[PDB]
């Protein structure tokens, strides 16, 4: 029989779920964060 | 606004108001401080906490603070000078940012800091209304 | 346990890489206790199954 390991080396990032879920946490929160002060600025400017 | 002290103590405040009628456009002569109701924030989140450092008018007496799953309570008087009947010529919103402890006593922890010239409104009380 | 040899009885531990390899020192607690239980022997006491 032949195993072709045809992972690009995603054996060797260790704590592979925990990792892939900061880098999802760290665009949903400066996405996020960014959209409100977004929001927020242009109901200041809105309001002066 | 009359205050009435005996042996240098305020006693009461007598609160009276005038109107002249007619039809005055005497706007330099004009001013008008109100003293805002106590607003309330609870801080939930870590955006809660982005949009309030995003506010220039939000000091902070230590700005290492941590302001999550606190609740905040604006203490908030704002003078506004006049230029027509609906264009302040001047702005200012200040008084103390408190924090809820655990016992429910608050705390000063903050300031607000709004200055402005011409301007349609006063944002903080407007940013307070929503969000607090 | 001789350094060097695989007991018959042993307990294993993950590697980072992903394998699970003897590990001595896990084998060795799981040994001891299997050493006492058969001259003290073991409670279940409270036990439900």
């Amino acid at each position: 029989p032949v195993m072709a390991d045809l992972n690009g080396g995603l054996q060797f990032v260790p704590e592979l779920k925990e990792f892939t879920a900061k880098l999802r946490k760290e665009l949903v929160e400066t996405s996020e964060v960014r959209k409100a002060v977004s929001i927020e600025t242009a109901l200041e400017h809105k309001v002066v | 606004v009359g205050t009435l002290s005996r042996n240098g103590k305020p006693v009461m405040e007598v609160t009276s108001s005038f109107f002249y009628r007619g039809n005055y456009t005497d706007f330099e002569n004009t001013f008008q401080k109100t003293v805002e109701p106590v607003y309330q924030m609870h801080i939930k989140t870590s955006k809660d906490i982005a949009v309030l450092r995003s506010k220039e008018w939000f000091q902070l007496d230590d700005e290492d603070f941590d302001l999550l799953n606190k609740t905040l309570t604006f203490e908030t008087e704002t003078e506004v000078t006049f230029k027509n009947a609906n264009i302040f010529s001047s702005v200012k919103c200040f008084g103390p940012i408190k924090v809820e402890l655990p016992t429910k006593e608050t705390v000063e922890i903050g300031i607000v800091d709004y200055e402005a010239g011409a301007s349609h409104g006063n944002p903080v009380v407007d940013f307070l209304k929503r969000n607090g | 346990i001789p350094r060097e040899t695989i007991p018959f009885l042993h307990l294993r531990k993950k590697t980072p890489a992903g394998d699970w390899k003897y590990d001595r020192q896990l084998s060795s607690l799981f040994l001891d206790g299997l050493e006492k239980a058969a001259f003290n022997g073991v409670t279940f006491k409270d036990k439900y199954v």
